């Protein structure tokens, strides 16, 4: 309780379990329960608790599962792989916004939202927890961003919170006030985002084609893909069996015909496929969409 | 609310007709339908005729069970239940044997049959079976001497018989007479004698012993404890059923004084032990009665040692003051030179204080302080007593060890044998009342009388033991007694069966190793619920629970339109109870059908205020539920009928309009009496919202896992010297 020290290595104040309130400042600790400590004496670390930022916690070193760095994580490089983790340490904060809406969300009956808050804030703790570490290819932990992202603005929307910017890589190097009109327009890209959603949301909420077209608007490369089981009929004799894909529009062929072969007994001639009686027909391409008759 | 289908594809049937299976209409007056029935098999005199179930029941159909005949069910005509109560009864009070068999069997198995009970009961065939089987011995017993085995059949059918009626109750328990007591003690006190006529005639015992008290009074001097011994000792499980239950309902109804009195007399008998090794410890299957039987037997012998547990016998009484002087001589005397055997009452209080700081008393002017709280009371002296007859090694040893310790680590021998034995009596429920709740039963105790008393000097042999292994202390004597407690825990659920076994059980306790196992279970459990911070969610619950609670104030301030008693013939099912803002005014009554629900104004029943409110019964419980007249109710509503109490004398007596908001409201209204929830609802939602939160709490450690145990403190400089300062 005496010999403290000025020291920043220590804001991640972290507490274990129940505390106690054998200290003047503490009590049973939750596990996230951060104190942004500035006292360092050896065995004991009391500072500023994230609840009351003017009040401390007294609360022993060894229950202090202290990790040296600040809540950043890149300075000393705590990202278990670099450019992200203050995405993940804003999302927590995103989600300490959520926890006081989904305290004002039985207030009222919304609910529906409110399922649907818990939702998507679940698949958004199982990106930060499978993000962890660097768990995933780096082009997926982008992937993973934009994701987090899309969730985060959507509740922020939902909310008619602010809005968030720079897409990738931290939501936060686009608003440093580095330029304007840079800024503004990416507050007009956000907006944006924010139209595309709720104009989805409508959409898909209540049509279910046109955002399949609309994805298929950008790759076109296609495939049906078709287990076949088996042809119900006895033959008693060999059979060919082929399959593809003819346009009565153009009076003609489109693909290869896939191929089996076919016992006298009923059975496939090959038996190695009549599991795996697998074809995938390949090529469609938006013109091969949108004829008429196939 | 609906009725059934009112036209059932059903045989119908009559011994010798050959069963029509026709579409029979159900809300007709049954009398018409038997009438129509008996005119499908050429029959007359309906009312003289009962259809039943020709299923197991052959329960003569009346207006009120006609609900229950399935597409399938068969029903069988026969004789009405008058007819068949009639029939048998002039053939029962009737003398020619084996007519009267048939009956007899017949009536035994029809007793159960309400309709049929209703008219044989008005006729009073029963006191017919009491002469069957009280004259109906002496008009032919020349040659009943010989036919006595089905004599015998013949009057144990009388008693089974004569009980199935008996239980229903409309009957008179005094349809038997002091011939037919004569004949069941002609049973009881005879040697085995045919199964059928002992087993019911102990039922019989065990059932007019629970009819009076003066029943059982009356026949005490033929239920004797000596010759009820053999029927335990029939390898029929159900003759050691029936001598238990006869014993259970001596001790439920001898007087406490007389119940010490029979219990010296259950020891004496061995039934303890001989139970134990004839039933417990024989190859008997412990039936759940039976079970039941030996859980009864010992809290019969706990609370017997009730009286002197829960009574605060004097402790300045002279005769309990010279004998836990007498106690403290052989526990003290080796240490205490024998002038405080005779010390006087200077060097009695010197005496007392020397070796009561070493017993850590916070009274030291007398051992009797340490007797002046019960439970027990004189009854751990009572325990003692045992000692200084079975473990006076015990009682010596701990004595003398706590005879030189002035420390804290004292081990109050006084203090801690009071409270000792009242907290393992608490656990062995020492002295509860013995119901059929409780149908576990300890071979522990019944491999010896004084099993509870052994349990204590070795409890407190092992609270000694681990005392050393554990530092245990006096400012921890609550504590220490609670780790032995914990560890008395420990080895009872073991379900010790013998001295030796829970000594073994016990001697596992003493802090060795196993301690390691429990507490890997305990990881292996928390694997999937992380015990310790499941203590940290639990531990700060009131936050989610009161927000529930205001949420459904909410709720209550924006009602319903709630449902009124039998909402008929135009009147309001809908009607709105406001909360007010105060929440001590509920704004309700004949309210019009309300579409957007609550006007918020001073209402036909403007005013609820709890102050008067007792609670709210839910169902058949409530008052206007218990009215079986012109507001009858069908048991659908149990859902929301409620009656919320006030006045004692007029209650809100109303429908809810579906479920979960007739629990809802149950809930608001018990946070308005400041009790627990009823909705699961609100299990559910708080559940998964605490969970959520304390899964909010998880970040600051994530990528990293927690230690499990409590890390210890590490040391502080003690001053508050700051080397950086606060602020």
């Amino acid at each position: 309780m005496a010999r403290w020290i000025p020291t920043k290595r220590q804001k991640y104040g972290v507490a274990i379990y129940n505390y106690n309130a054998s200290q003047d400042v503490e009590l049973s600790l939750q596990i996230g329960d951060t104190v942004h400590i500035l006292e360092m004496y050896e065995g004991w670390y009391r500072g500023y608790t994230l609840q009351n930022k003017s009040k401390k916690g007294i609360f022993p070193e060894t229950y202090i599962h202290l990790k040296e760095a600040t809540v950043e994580d890149l300075g000393q490089h705590e990202t278990v792989i670099p450019g992200e983790l203050p995405l993940v340490q804003e999302l927590t904060s995103t989600l300490r916004e959520w926890a006081v809406i989904w305290r004002k969300l039985y207030v009222n009956n919304k609910l529906t939202l409110f399922r649907q808050l818990q939702q998507m804030t679940y698949s958004l703790i199982e990106w930060r927890s499978q993000i962890l570490s660097g768990t995933l290819p780096k082009d997926e932990l982008a992937e993973l961003k934009k994701k987090v992202t899309a969730k985060i603005d959507h509740g922020n929307r939902m909310l008619g919170l602010d809005l968030v910017v720079r897409d990738d890589n931290g939501n936060i190097l686009d608003p440093d006030e580095t330029s304007t009109i840079a800024l503004f327009k990416a507050h007009e890209v956000a907006s944006k985002r924010i139209e595309e959603k709720i104009q989805e949301e409508k959409s898909i909420l209540q049509n279910l084609d046109l955002r399949g077209q609309s994805i298929f608007s950008t790759i076109h490369t296609y495939g049906l893909y078709v287990n076949f089981k088996n042809f119900v009929c006895n033959i008693g004799e060999d059979a060919e069996l082929f399959m593809a894909l003819y346009d009565p529009d153009q009076s003609t062929f489109i693909s290869e015909n896939y191929l089996i072969r076919w016992g006298s007994n009923g059975m496939p001639k090959e038996i190695e496929k009549l599991n795996n009686l697998q074809a995938v027909f390949t090529d469609l391409s938006s013109m091969d969409l949108i004829r008429p008759r196939v | 609310m609906p009725p059934p289908a009112d036209i059932v594809k059903v045989a119908i049937e009559w011994p010798g007709a050959y069963p029509k299976l026709m579409e029979i209409d159900q809300k007709k007056p049954l009398s018409a339908i038997i009438k129509e029935v008996c005119d499908g098999w050429s029959l007359a005199n309906h009312e003289y005729f009962a259809l039943q179930h020709a299923d197991s029941s052959n329960f003569y159909i009346t207006e009120k069970n006609r609900n229950e005949i399935k597409n399938g069910t068969i029903l069988r005509l026969t004789t009405s239940p008058a007819q068949n109560a009639q029939q048998l009864h002039e053939r029962i009070q009737s003398s020619s044997m084996d007519a009267k068999l048939e009956a007899l069997k017949d009536l035994a198995s029809l007793s159960r049959d309400v309709t049929f009970a209703q008219e044989f009961i008005n006729l009073d065939g029963i006191s017919l079976l009491t002469q069957m089987v009280e004259s109906g011995t002496e008009r032919y017993q020349k040659l009943q001497k010989i036919m006595k085995p089905c004599f015998g059949d013949m009057l144990s059918f009388t008693l089974t018989a004569f009980v199935e009626l008996m239980d229903h109750g409309i009957v008179s328990w005094d349809t038997f007479s002091v011939a037919f007591i004569k004949k069941i003690a002609s049973f009881v006190n005879k040697s085995a004698i045919d199964i059928s006529i002992l087993q019911r005639s102990l039922a019989i015992l065990e059932s007019m012993v629970l009819n009076s008290h003066d029943l059982y009074q009356k026949v005490a001097q033929e239920i004797t404890i000596g010759q009820l011994i053999p029927h335990l000792q029939g390898s029929d499980q159900e003759i050691q059923t029936y001598t238990i239950a006869v014993i259970n309902a001596l001790f439920l109804k001898a007087p406490d004084e007389r119940r010490q009195e029979m219990a010296n007399i259950l020891a004496q008998k061995q039934l303890r032990s001989i139970i134990l090794t004839h039933v417990i410890r024989a190859q008997r299957a412990i039936n759940n009665e039976m079970a039941h039987q030996l859980y009864v037997l010992q809290v019969l012998t706990f609370n017997l040692l009730e009286d002197r547990m829960m009574t605060k016998m004097d402790p300045q009484d002279q005769a309990q003051r010279d004998i836990i002087f007498e106690l403290r001589r052989i526990a003290f005397d080796a240490e205490s030179e024998p002038n405080n055997s005779s010390g006087s009452m200077e060097k009695r209080k010197s005496m007392y204080t020397r070796d009561y700081k070493k017993l850590g008393f916070i009274n030291h002017v007398n051992p009797a302080m340490d007797f002046t709280q019960t439970p027990p009371g004189m009854l751990a002296l009572d325990n003692m007593l045992y000692f200084a007859k079975h473990h006076q090694d015990a009682y010596i040893r701990i004595v003398l060890e706590n005879s030189s310790r002035e420390d804290k680590h004292e081990c109050p021998f006084g203090r801690s044998s009071i409270e000792l034995t009242k907290m393992l009596c608490e656990i062995l429920k020492v002295g509860e009342l013995p119901s059929e709740t409780c149908n576990d039963f300890h071979p522990m105790f019944f491999t010896h009388d004084r099993s509870f008393e052994e349990f204590f000097c070795i409890c407190i042999q092992l609270l000694n033991k681990t005392w050393k292994e554990m530092r245990a202390t006096s400012e921890d004597f609550n504590k220490v007694m609670q780790v032995v407690k914990e560890q008395v825990m420990r080895a009872l659920t073991t379900k010790p069966s013998s001295l030796d076994q829970f000594k073994s059980k016990l001697q596992n306790l003493s802090y060795t190793e196993i301690l390691k196992i429990r507490q890997s279970e305990r990881m292996n459990q928390e694997d999937f619920q992380s015990r310790p911070i499941l203590e940290l969610k639990e531990k700060i619950q009131p936050e989610i629970l009161e927000l529930i609670k205001q949420q459904r104030l909410n709720r209550l301030v924006e009602g319903t339109c709630f449902r009124k008693l039998n909402a008929r013939r135009r009147q309001d099912k809908f009607w709105y109870c406001r909360l007010s803002p105060n929440h001590k005014v509920l704004h309700y009554g004949d309210l019009e059908e309300s579409p957007q629900g609550e006007v918020p104004h001073d209402s036909l029943q403007d005013k609820l205020p709890v102050a008067d409110i007792k609670a709210v019964v839910t169902g058949k419980d409530c008052p206007h539920m218990k009215e079986k007249g012109a507001l009858k109710q069908n048991k659908e509503v149990l859902e929301l009928a409620f009656s919320i109490l006030y006045d004692s004398n007029c209650q809100l007596n109303f429908i809810a309009p579906d479920k979960h908001e007739y629990c809802i409201w149950t809930d608001g209204l018990n946070a308005l009496l400041g009790k627990d929830m009823m909705s699961d609802l609100t299990r559910n939602d708080l559940d998964t919202l605490l969970s959520m939160e304390i899964k909010l709490r998880l970040l600051d450690l994530e990528n990293i896992q927690i230690p499990d145990a409590p890390p210890p403190i590490p040391k502080e400089p003690s001053n508050y010297d700051f080397v950086y300062d606060c602020n």
